[PDB]
């Protein structure tokens, strides 16, 4: 289950 | 104030240039010396203090993971003893995780929330308190489990007040904020229909509201929708 | 000695798990505390050392090679002044690339090379003064450069010297050795003709000895050797 | 030009 990858601006 | 003798638009180059590296343990420090300067962040600046923990807390949880597999093979029936070593260093990791999670919970508390009063950078502040206390939550096991996930739950709850009277039902942080929430729902707080309800209705509202988009927020938006349709896909 | 009250074996064993968890800096740590233990390393500890120094400043190169693009950029005509931050963001990861290379210099000079009599351990370690040495020629300007080149060439050198005389042509070692002085030869040395040369004699005497070998020996050496022909196909 | 990867023991 995947939240937000958020790791790219 | 580590950073505190440099310019906060220098701090702020600093992180760009940080990302492209992708030296995100600097590019975190460069942001959280930017926090420090007492301003307000832009939405561009909220996103580069985000992209930057999220990277250093998403290796150290990788991290744990890995160690926490190896030492719950060690602690079954027919394993050899193999010393401390694996406990230990899962420790290490453990605690170098919750000091970042408490780094980014002190920077919204001193004092980026307090002054938060647009929607878009409250629910932005506020999902981030909820994600880094369910990060405190995957490694918690001691007196204050239960209210570290209250902690989460209670954030990620006010930010979805804020995001339902305010924002539309296909704005990008109302629609990573209810994926999110979730997750907290079904790995955290043990609630999968929760979970499920959740991320239906989310779904279902934003499909509704996509006529109303041009073609790049239309782009933005089911982006996350489809995060929210891969989830229940997995779920069910 | 910060790592002066573990044991040896569990740096080990640490540096072992630091590799699972993809946690390269504390891997470097953990075997630097190892080898300042003053014992000598066996065959997998010098590849544990190797593998976590390597991922060290192989993230280091990338990144100062990301800032190193950006900043000539922006000394181009037409480029607009961005001030100072670019260049001294690349001259902070350039000194923390610059530090890791002398820690892993130091290592070996203190008293890794001395104690290494078997062709096998003295071999793999003049590679890795070598190897230090050209990550320290790529970003080397001053009045050193020249130096820090000759003292890539003069480990590369006479570790091709050992291996040559002590090592069957197929040998892992000798082959990355020869990969890698090869290498130094065509972006350091501007030498591409000795580039070509080095690595197509380094092949055909491996070819032709690897008849000798067993099925998972013949498998080690024609990996190294298909890097030898890539960076051949590249060169010519 | 590719130099021995080394990057897992
Ligand atoms: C919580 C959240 C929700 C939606 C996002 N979104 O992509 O719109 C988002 O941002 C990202 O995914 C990364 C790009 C900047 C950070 C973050
Ligand atoms: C200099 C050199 C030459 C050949 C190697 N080889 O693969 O045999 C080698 O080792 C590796 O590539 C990594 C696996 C352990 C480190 C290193
Ligand atoms: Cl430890
Ligand atoms: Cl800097």
């Amino acid at each position: 289950a995947g939240s937000i990858p958020g790791r790219r601006s | 104030g580590a950073m505190g003798s440099m310019e906060r638009a220098s701090l702020i180059q600093k992180a760009k240039l940080a990302e492209q590296a992708e030296r995100y343990e600097d590019m975190a420090a460069f942001m959280k010396g930017a926090v420090e300067k007492g301003e307000e962040l832009s939405c561009e600046e909220r996103n580069l203090l985000s992209v930057a923990y999220k990277n250093v807390v998403g290796g150290q949880r990788a991290a744990w993971r890995v160690l926490s597999s190896i030492e719950q093979k060690s602690n079954e029936e027919g394993s050899e003893e193999k010393g401390p070593e694996v406990r230990e260093y899962r420790e290490k990791v453990e605690t170098e995780l919750q000091g970042v999670c408490d780094t980014v919970l002190g920077l919204l508390d001193s004092h980026l929330i307090k002054e938060a009063g647009d929607a878009e950078s409250r629910v932005f502040y506020l999902k981030m308190k909820g994600d880094y206390y369910r990060y405190l939550a995957e490694v918690a096991t001691g007196d204050d489990k239960k209210r570290i996930i209250d902690s989460a739950r209670s954030a990620y709850q006010e930010a979805m007040d804020i995001s339902k009277k305010e924002m539309p039902p296909t704005n990008p942080i109302r629609l990573g904020l209810a994926l999110n929430f979730s997750v907290f729902h079904y790995e955290i707080a043990n609630s999968p229909e929760e979970a499920i309800s959740l991320a239906k209705t989310t779904f279902d509202e934003a499909m509704a509201d996509l006529h109303t988009l041009s073609e790049d927020s239309y782009k933005d938006s089911t982006l996350i929708m489809q995060l929210l349709r891969d989830n229940l896909t997995l779920w069910t």
